[PDB]
RNA sequence: AGAGC
DNA sequence: CGATGCTC
């Protein structure tokens, strides 16, 4: 809107599988027992090590031609270290309540597991991923 | 499981998919009549033949008769219904593009068909690589390959170098 | 830097290209082929030097 | 020049193949391509 | 041999199986011999399938021997090509070779034939008979110059 | 042969200008400027520079063939600022940069001996 | 002197050649990875010796640098180019009125020899340039 | 002043190392560029032959000839041929050159650039000389004679810029470096074992700090320092390589500049 | 044959072959001079007028000009000659023989045309220099190279013959292929090698890089696609750039080995509107493929999109990779010391094994099996060892290869080489055979007069122990040598053969073609086939397709 | 044929470096690495211009007219 | 005599790529020779470009004689003729 | 061509400054393809470059004959000697912008041959022209102004595509067509041509 | 005849 | 009675 999920995350592992640029996480969340995260990160201008406590924030607006940031006076919602742009792909539903979502940030893949997803996490080409400390 | 066929059925389906705007979480509008006589009436409408009469008839049902064998496996109600989640509206779609497509799909009377069929078999025969086969290594294995035996095969050559029997 | 070996016929440089043939006064021995009545043939190709 | 005045040619079993026989005598390599391929040697 | 086959729950399943390969050929008699599946018995010779079993299961292994050329190489050709060769080869009721001895001693027109092969000794029988040439087929049109009934030219254009 | 005069790189011949600039049909106060005998040196140069620009949202050049020296130039600015305004300063920029680089490098080689 | 000897395919036949002097006929009792591996003796009753293994080519293929780091048909493809190859026929070319003839105008000595050019001249009479070559995707021409 | 700075390291006659901070890549490159292709200079862009008994062909020693450098010092007060009001060529325009050898004694006889001698009115400019830098002032061997061979031609060197031929070139060989340090990692090292270890360090990583083993990656950054060595072919002098390079960027930028006045 | 079947013809032109990545997929690059030889008679009509009377004052010498002009009386006025020709006032109904201009189509040709592809129209291009250019995608189908090949030019002088050529021949109607129902034409060389680099997760590119390669597509909408990345800097992925390529409306689907929706080894493919999901784009992908981007986008958007589309994935991945830049050295053949260690081993275990089974033949002890010799058994064995060992020590360094080896990356991409060559350079070049078998006996009892009469060992048979890399034996050589004399002898039997085969072919087949009832018949109107290919359907408008009911348990089928 | 006049690669003028070459091999008794970088050849393009050069009008100059 | 009535016509309804390049190459020969043109130009002047607007607009005035293998017709006009492909 | 079986033609030519460069500013009169190594397994020509920059750095003649004990390890220790990447990479710079290349190239110099059969030795056009005596079909030669080959197999692929129009065109009126008079009786060409 | 893919 | 296509 606004938000559409917020939670802070416990890194689990920390993958480089052939790339110097890119790492796959492994996460789940502190609260929820059930609810689990799978992220591909730029770890050359966002490192993530082991053990980590993150916040993973996912929006939906802060759409046509892309305008370069121009500091001027621009404010958008970030308040975060890091931000992406992707889109969705698949909402596969792992037994009865449990159910995944599948986003892709220029090929930078990310996997969320859990179910209070709910009247949030539609079929939408948006969809802007937020992670800070 | 895998032949090539006319009519990518897969590709019209994910085409409505995006086409209509397809959601996995509000229930179709479909009905059971829709689905099952409607695949069956897609079916009645295939042409390769066009002729009234039962020579013809038959001859152009038995052309279809793999084709609505793919048409069936994939346009079955569950399927329809559980795995593509289409509307009445990407049915109806789906059902008219498959006809088009097909009859876009048949060979037009003056293709120089001769021609194409020697030139498909006599181009890829000169791209052949040694006369010499991969079963080479073990004796049990030495069969007369390649340019050696597709002269063998052309010409009718009665007496050939490798005569087998193969029994089970 | 030239090294010959040619000749000048008419003004065009010629070469006499080496011949390969069998030599000749030997005895070689052939296997004939399955339809053949003959099993084996002796062979000697003389030849006045 | 050189290598024309070295040339070696064959008219008419198994004639275009390298021999063993053809070690330190004729060319493993220098042979034209096709037709003459095995025919035309080198010393 | 590895062979696909239906398990008792539905799936295709590898059963591997014992199979004989023979160096030489006498189909006839192989095939009444009790032990083997007389249905699955399997030649190279297509000319002795043809004999045996009929011509069109002499069409079926002369596909299957096209097919194996072109497959043994790695390449891939649509089945219609291969269809087309193989069924011309058989519509005479015989294997009729792609040679001067098969195809161009058919009943196609005297200056179509001319074009391959035995040149002038066509043209000889062709004025011995006094053959009349349909005028219908490629190479005469091409030698004639006019529009052959090749796509194009397979219909007329009226007012 | 068929091969082109060497002057045909940096001289303009008959009916051929400089510059054409082509309004953009894609974009909204976007420009084309078709930059004839020139190439990589002047193209990247001004291109580089119109990203200094903060009223500049788009700027990228391209030589569509090898053969010529014709260079293209994309210019979109902010609704107010005219593309033609940007190239304007855009170059401007480079010779006010160029005459400093020329002192500064004439001050330090009188200093130089040898 | 009777030190060296010249022997047809048909004498060949009952002789036993080592290929190197001192490496195939010395003693025995490490090594190099980099070097190539060899099969040492195991027969031991030599009657003669090659003067050089690199005499087994002939003037064309004597031209190759490394021909033992390439694959037998790029040998033999090269062989029948180096024909088609232009330098200094001979010395006397502004004095022969022939059909076609092609000069390098600036002909080089290549970095890269073979001992066998030494006897072929070709440092003396060159068919080619040393040419600063670099192996890259670069417009793609 | 201002914008960018220099920072000469080495300066000699023929070449010019310099610290060229403060300047974009593109400028930097444009530069580089400029240097190589667009700098006028002054070179025999025509040979009539009268003699040639040589054992080099006609074409072979007017290649040569153009090749020759020849003093470049004045000539933004020479015109371009195709720009000067004349028949062909004049003053104006060009310098006209005369080449006679002959071959008098039984050893060979050599000729050199020195042998040229200008024949036109130079009117007072610095121009046409052919350039000597030889220990024994020859400068250039355009060719050989023997016992009573002979040459006898006549040259007419004009203005002009390497973008149309390589002979007009002031410059040799630009050395440009920036980021010894691969700091902002615009390039990827192949290695076997250590990067580190397999690439040689350069020169230029002493004018520069070291990126520091623990340091997050500086992606914000970007090339401001260039690392330069400019050679002169000796028709124009080294410093002059480099001021007639940013003057000749600031004119064709200038141009576009008005080209845009006249629409 | 030589005049009726086949003949010399006029408004034909013939030159060297180069690659152009800046000419579009059914263009030709056409030098000046051939430009102004060849012409095309064009009538003069009030739609024409204007520009034949400007062409006729360009004359011969001027390239949009023309050489001859045709009155109503038949008889051709020669601009090169003629007081009158910087006179003539054109007439309606007159024809002017103009030059060959831009868009013009001409049917291009290779010799041996063994194709319909081998004969396409297309586009001209007047363009200077001497050689005739053309886009390195429609390379395959003529089966060209650059290596000093050259090519025939025809020019229609009908204009119901130009439209022949434009409306069944033009190149962009022959990408999907009948004779294997799929695409002739793909991603090749620079393009195919550059596409697998640019599209890695790793690969992202900044703003200036970006809006350059944007600019690059002709087509782009303008519009400035949201980088992936809006952390300490906008961040565009190689993906999200290339995907502007791609047209809308575009869904592929792969999975290769462990791909999971969540593709771990950035494996198979998932293309959604146009933009790839995931996978890296290789030659599965973007090659000449069964299932591939090339195949999906002519049946969905059409040929002329389809064309269009060569050109746009060429220009980003042609500039990306010219900035990025692409070598291969003597260093990616080196595999480390540790590997030589264990391939050098590798052979010697194997040279063993043979060892083995000869004291055992020696023995007496070894037994052969049915069908076959104690020797021919022997030899088999021998052989496999040999063969074992090469590949073994192949798969040893390949192993060793780093991502950044840039043979492996040609390897990966699909754009050049495979595993034998990564084996035979690096780390064996393995067993020679000559008609099937292991060096023979030429001289009595042996292989050279290096080696002792009866020696069957590796290395006395013809085994290259050695890699390229290393360098081969003298003995290793010339055994090599005999290797490679037996392939060209085949490869000049080979190339002789197949074109007799072929004109059989053709001849036995020419006059079958499918009639105005379904029917394929000959020029007698015997049947051939009742339904062309049993289903009466066109090879080029099929594809491989999956028929669920016949797979999968009697359970599954069930549910 | 005369050494050329300039490095093909660079432009460096080489033709005025000959003679001086030939003196440095025989008079001054040097190798040809240190005749090449005493003449101010730096960079091996340069180098293999004259090292590689092979001086065929001397040969040339020898024919009797 | 022989022919086939306008009822009972068994062919194609569809119009073939070859019945295509042949009507538009015949039209733009006619347009190319200053024949009367029957649609409404928009700048069109290439008797090809000209010919597909009047297959378009279905304002051809010609008819195909698809000939059978036993020698009978059938004669369908570009205006009845269905051009998908 | 390079002396290991590598032909090739002149795709372009490139000035010095749109060339890529050294840092030392050295630039390639030649840049060859990556492509045209791995298949075609010429690793001499690897090992040629390696040496003969070495060579050129040492100012000695390389030892590329076969049968030796020179090892490509050998070669590269002599060249990191001279301050430069054992392996004959080098970092270049991109001619059109000056930035760094992400990719090092192997850089150095190697023997290349100039062959004979040029461009304009082998470039014809013929719209046209001489007409042989008896077959009264165009000549066969580009020093005669010769018509181009459109032989059978150029006539099968015009038949495969349906090209019918195209094919009567080829073979009348470009090249042969004759006009003869036939006897409506007999068929035969004894009709006396007595034109107006 | 001789030569290039 | 066949025997790759092209070319000076
Ligand atoms: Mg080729
Ligand atoms: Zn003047
Ligand atoms: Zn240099
Ligand atoms: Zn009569």
């Amino acid at each position: 809107s606004n938000t559409l999920f917020d939670d802070i995350f416990q890194v689990s592992e920390v993958d480089p599988g052939r790339y110097n640029k890119v790492c796959r996480i492994e996460a789940a969340s502190t609260t929820q027992d059930q609810c689990k995260l799978t992220l591909d990160i730029n770890v050359e201008l966002f490192p993530v090590a082991a053990q980590d406590s993150l916040t993973v924030t996912i929006a939906s607006s802060l759409t046509r031609s892309w305008r370069p940031p121009q500091a001027g006076d621009r404010s958008l919602a970030d308040d975060y270290d890091y931000v992406m742009y992707g889109t969705a792909y698949k909402f596969e539903e792992v037994s009865k309540d449990l159910i995944a979502v599948y986003y892709s940030f220029g090929g930078l893949l990310m996997r969320l597991e859990g179910n209070y997803r709910n009247l949030n996490n539609l079929k939408q080409e948006n969809a802007y991923l937020l992670i800070r400390r | 499981a895998n032949w090539p066929l006319p009519v990518n059925i897969r590709r019209i389906i994910q085409n409505a998919q995006q086409t209509f705007h397809i959601d996995h979480t509000k229930p179709s509008d479909l009905t059971i009549k829709d689905i099952v006589l409607g695949v069956k009436d897609l079916q009645e409408n295939l042409l390769v033949l066009r002729g009234k009469n039962e020579i013809i008839q038959n001859a152009q049902r038995d052309a279809v008769t793999l084709f609505c064998c793919l048409l069936r496996s994939r346009l079955a109600t569950r399927r329809v219904l559980q795995e593509y989640r289409l509307t009445k509206q990407a049915f109806d779609w789906v059902l008219s593009n498959i006809e088009a497509q097909f009859l876009r799909s048949v060979v037009h009377p003056g293709e120089m068909v001769g021609v194409l069929a020697a030139q498909s078999i006599g181009e890829p025969a000169t791209q052949m690589t040694l006369n010499t086969f991969h079963f080479a290594g073990v004796a049990s294995k030495k069969v007369t390959s390649g340019v050696p035996r597709l002269k063998e095969i052309l010409n009718v050559a009665k007496n050939m170098k490798t005569p087998s029997l193969t029994v089970y | 830097f030239d090294m010959g070996g040619y000749f000048i016929i008419n003004g065009s440089e010629k070469v006499l290209i080496a011949q390969e043939r069998s030599a000749g006064n030997i005895v070689q021995v052939f296997k004939k082929a399955a339809p053949s009545p003959i099993s084996h043939v002796a062979e000697i190709r003389s030849a006045l030097e | 020049t050189l290598s024309h005045l070295r040339r070696t040619n064959t008219p008419i079993a198994k004639p275009r193949q390298l021999h063993n026989t053809h070690w330190g005598l004729v060319c493993p390599a220098e042979t034209p391509e096709g037709q003459a391929c095995g025919l035309v040697k080198n010393l | 041999y590895d062979r696909k086959v239906p398990s008792p729950t539905g799936e295709y399943v590898k059963e591997p199986e014992w199979v004989l390969e023979t160096d030489g050929v006498n189909l006839s008699e192989v095939m009444t011999v009790p032990g083997i599946d007389p249905t699955r018995i399997y030649t190279n010779s297509f000319i002795d399938i043809m004999e045996v079993l009929g011509i069109e299961a002499g069409r079926a292994a002369l596909y299957k021997e096209v097919y194996n050329v072109i497959a043994s190489d790695g390449s891939y050709v649509n089945y219609r090509h291969m269809a087309l060769l193989v069924d011309v080869m058989t519509t005479q009721g015989g294997l009729t070779s792609v040679t001067r001895h098969g195809f161009n001693r058919s009943n196609t027109g005297a200056l179509m034939r001319c074009s391959f092969e035995e040149t002038v000794e066509i043209l000889f029988e062709a004025g011995a008979s006094a053959e009349l040439d349909d005028c219908r087929g490629v190479s005469e049109n091409v030698i004639l110059g006019q529009m052959a009934p090749i796509g194009t030219g397979a219909f007329d254009v009226m007012i | 042969m068929n091969a082109p005069d060497r002057f045909e790189l940096f001289l303009l011949g008959e009916g051929e200008s400089k510059l054409k600039i082509d309004p953009d049909t894609k974009a909204p106060n976007a420009v084309v400027i078709t930059f004839e005998k020139e190439d990589h040196t002047l193209g990247n140069l001004i291109r580089a520079e119109l990203l200094n620009d903060r009223k500049v949202l788009f700027a990228a050049y391209k030589v569509e063939h090898p053969f010529f020296a014709r260079f293209k130039l994309r210019i979109q600015t902010t609704e107010g600022y005219d593309p033609k305004d940007a190239l304007k300063n855009a170059c401007n920029s480079i010779i006010n940069k160029l005459g400093a680089l020329k002192t500064n490098f004439e001050t330090e080689w009188n200093l130089q001996t040898l | 002197e009777g030190l060296v000897e010249y022997i047809d395919a048909e004498e060949e036949e009952s002789i036993l050649i080592a290929m190197q002097p001192e490496d195939l006929e010395p003693a025995e009792a490490d090594v190099d990875p980099a070097k190539r591996i060899r099969v040492s003796h195991h027969a031991t009753t030599f009657t003669h010796c090659e003067i050089h293994p690199s005499m087994i080519l002939g003037v064309a293929a004597s031209i190759i640098p490394f021909p033992d780091h390439n694959q037998s048909p790029r040998n033999t493809y090269q062989s029948a180019m180096g024909k088609q190859a232009m330098g200094v026929f001979l010395t006397n070319y502004n004095v022969r009125m022939d059909t076609m003839a092609n000069i390098l105008y600036y002909p080089q000595k290549p970095l890269g020899t073979t001992r066998a050019m030494e006897y072929l001249k070709f440092r003396e009479l060159p068919a080619g340039q040393n040419a600063i070559v670099a192996i890259a995707c670069y417009s793609g021409y | 002043e201002e914008g960018p700075q220099v920072k000469i390291r080495e300066a000699s006659k023929d070449n010019v190392d310099f610290i060229l901070s403060n300047v974009d890549l593109a400028m930097a490159n444009s530069l580089r560029r400029v240097m190589i292709a667009e700098i006028p200079t002054l070179a025999i862009d025509s040979v009539e032959v009268e003699t040639n008994t040589t054992v080099l062909a006609d074409e072979f020693i007017a290649h040569r000839l153009g090749l020759i450098p020849l003093q470049s010092m004045d000539i933004e007060q020479l015109e371009y041929s195709r720009d000067c009001f004349c028949e062909d060529h004049c003053d104006k325009c060009s310098v006209v050159l005369t080449l006679q050898a002959f071959g008098e004694s039984e050893s060979t006889t050599n000729v050199y650039s020195k042998d040229l001698v200008i024949v036109s009115n130079l009117m007072g400019r610095n121009i046409g000389h052919p350039i000597i830098q030889d220990k024994e002032g020859n400068g250039v061997l355009i060719c050989k004679l023997r016992k009573g061979q002979e040459l006898k031609l006549t040259c007419v060197a004009k203005k002009g810029i390497a973008k149309e031929h390589a002979k007009w070139g002031p410059a040799a060989a630009i050395e440009f470096e920036y980021d010894p340090w691969n700091k902002l990692k615009h390039t990827d090292y192949w290695y076997e074992q250590d990067s580190a270890k397999e690439w040689p360090q350069s020169k230029n990583c002493e004018y520069e700090d070291p990126p520091n083993e623990g340091d997050p990656f500086d992606y914000k950054a970007q090339a401001d320092t260039f690392y330069m060595n400019v050679e002169s072919v000796g028709s124009i002098p080294v410093d002059q390589v480099v001021v007639r390079g940013i003057d000749t960027l600031q004119k064709k930028v200038a141009s576009i500049l008005l080209a845009l006045t006249q629409m | 044959r030589g005049n009726l079947m086949g003949k010399r013809v006029d408004f034909s032109a013939r030159t060297v072959i180069s690659g152009d990545p800046n000419l579009e997929l059914d263009q030709v690059g056409v030098p000046k001079s051939i430009a102004k030889t060849l012409t095309y008679p064009e009538v003069v009509t009030p739609y024409n007028i204007d520009r034949l009377t400007q062409l006729v004052r360009n004359g011969p010498n001027e390239h949009p000009g023309a050489k001859y002009v045709i009155r109503d009386s038949g008889d051709r006025i020669d601009l090169r000659y003629s007081k009158r020709a910087g006179d003539i006032q054109l007439q309606y109904g007159w024809k002017v023989e103009r030059h060959i201009m831009d868009n013009d189509p001409v049917l291009f040709n290779r010799q041996p045309s063994l194709h319909k592809m081998s004969m396409m129209a297309h586009r001209v291009k007047v363009i200077p220099y001497s050689t005739f250019r053309l886009n390195l995608s429609v390379t395959s189908p003529y089966n060209a190279d650059f290596d000093g090949d050259e090519m025939n030019l025809h020019v229609p002088q009908s204009e119901e013959t130009r439209a022949e050529l434009s409306q069944l021949c033009a190149v962009p109607l022959q990408i999907v292929s009948p004779q294997s129902n799929k695409p002739c034409m793909g991603i090749v060389q620079d393009t195919l090698c550059g596409i697998r680099k640019l599209t890695l997760r790793d690969t992202f590119i900044e703003l200036d890089q970006v809006l350059n390669m944007l600019y690059w597509v002709p087509d782009w909408d303008g519009v400035i696609p949201t980088p992936a990345i809006i952390k300490p800097k906008p961040l565009w992925s190689g993906k999200q750039i290339l995907s502007v390529a791609i047209p809308n409306g575009i869904h592929l689907q792969r999975f290769d080995e462990g791909t999971t929706l969540l593709s771990p080894k950035d494996n198979g493919m998932l293309i959604i509107d146009g933009q790839i999901i995931f996978g890296v784009v290789e030659k599965k992908t973007v090659g000449s493929s069964n299932g591939g981007l090339i195949h999906v986008v002519t049946r969905e958007k059409g040929p002329q999109v389809c064309a269009k589309l060569f050109g746009n994935i060429q220009k980003v991945v042609n500039f990306w990779l010219l900035h990025n830049g692409f070598s291969t050295g003597i260093g990616d053949t080196i595999a480390d010391g540790p590997t030589m260690r264990e391939i050098t081993e590798t052979i010697a275990e194997a040279k063993k094994k043979v060892l083995d089974v000869t004291k055992e033949a020696q023995a007496n002890l070894l037994t052969a099996k049915h069908g076959m010799t104690l020797r021919e058994s022997f030899e088999d064995n021998v052989v496999r060892f040999l063969n074992e060992a090469r590949d073994k020590a192949g798969r040893l360094a390949e192993v060793n290869l780093k991502d950044l080896n840039n043979v492996k990356q040609m390897v990966m991409a699909g754009s050049k080489g495979s595993f034998i060559n990564i084996a035979q350079m690096s780390a064996c070049v393995g067993q020679q055979s000559v008609e099937g078998k292991r060096i023979a006996f030429g001289f009595v009892d042996r292989t050279l007069p290096h080696f002792s009469k009866d020696d069957y060992s590796p290395e006395s048979k013809g085994f290259v122990e050695n890699s390229y890399l290393r360098g081969l034996t003298p003995q290793e050589f010339f055994f090599h040598a005999m290797g490679g004399r037996e392939g060209l002898i085949d490869t000049a039997v080979k190339t002789a053969e197949t074109g007799y085969i072929q004109r059989r072919l053709v001849k036995a087949l020419e006059d079958i073609m499918v009639h105005y009832d379904n029917t394929t018949r000959n020029s007698l109107g015997n049947v051939i086939q009742f339904i062309y290919g049993e289903d009466g359907m066109d090879a080029a408008h099929i594809e491989k397709q999956s028929l669920d009911t016949i797979g999968g348990s009697d359970a599954a089928f069930e549910k | 044929m005369i050494v050329p006049v300039r490095c093909f690669s660079c432009g460096k003028v080489v033709g005025d470096k000959w003679e001086s070459y030939l003196n440095l091999l025989q008079e001054d008794e040097l190798d040809e690495g240190t005749a090449l970088s005493r003449l101010g050849l730096k960079r091996y393009c340069c180098r293999r211009m004259i090292l590689t050069h092979v001086d065929l009008i001397e040969k040339f100059l020898r024919y009797n007219p | 005599e022989k022919a086939i009535p306008k009822d009972q016509r068994a062919t194609t309804p569809y119009m073939t790529k070859y019945e295509r390049a042949r009507i538009l190459g015949t039209r733009a020969l006619q347009i190319s020779m200053n024949a009367p043109v029957f649609v409404d130009l928009e700048g069109e002047t290439d008797p090809l470009r000209i010919a597909m607007k009047e297959l378009a607009e279905k304002k051809i005035p010609l008819v195909i004689r698809r000939y059978l293998p036993d020698g009978s017709f059938e004669d369908w006009s570009v205006e009845e003729l269905i051009v998908d492909l | 061509a390079s002396r290991h079986g590598q032909k090739g033609t002149i795709g372009i030519t490139y000035r010095r400054e749109d060339m890529p460069f050294t840092a030392e500013g050295i630039v390639p009169d030649l840049i060859i393809n990556p492509h045209a190594i791995p298949s075609r397994m010429t690793v001499a020509h690897l090992i040629e470059c390696l040496l003969s920059k070495v060579a050129a750095l040492s100012g000695n003649e390389g030892d590329a004959s076969p049968f030796t004990d020179i090892t490509v390890e050998g070669i590269s220790k002599l060249l990191r000697e001279h301050g430069y990447q054992s392996r004959g990479f080098e970092v270049m710079y991109n001619g059109h912008t000056g930035k760094k290349l992400m990719a090092q190239i192997f850089f150095g110099p190697t023997y290349y041959q100039r062959l004979r059969h040029m461009v304009d030795d082998k470039i014809h056009a013929r719209a046209r022209g001489p007409m042989q005596v008896l077959t009264r079909q165009p000549v066969e030669g580009r020093s005669r102004d010769g018509g181009l080959r459109f032989g059978e197999m150029e006539r099968d692929c015009m038949i495969a595509h349906g090209a019918a129009s195209f094919l009567k065109e080829r073979l009348m009126e470009a090249s042969d067509a004759f006009r003869v008079h036939i006897c409506g009786i007999c068929g035969l060409m004894t009709v006396i041509a007595k034109l107006n």
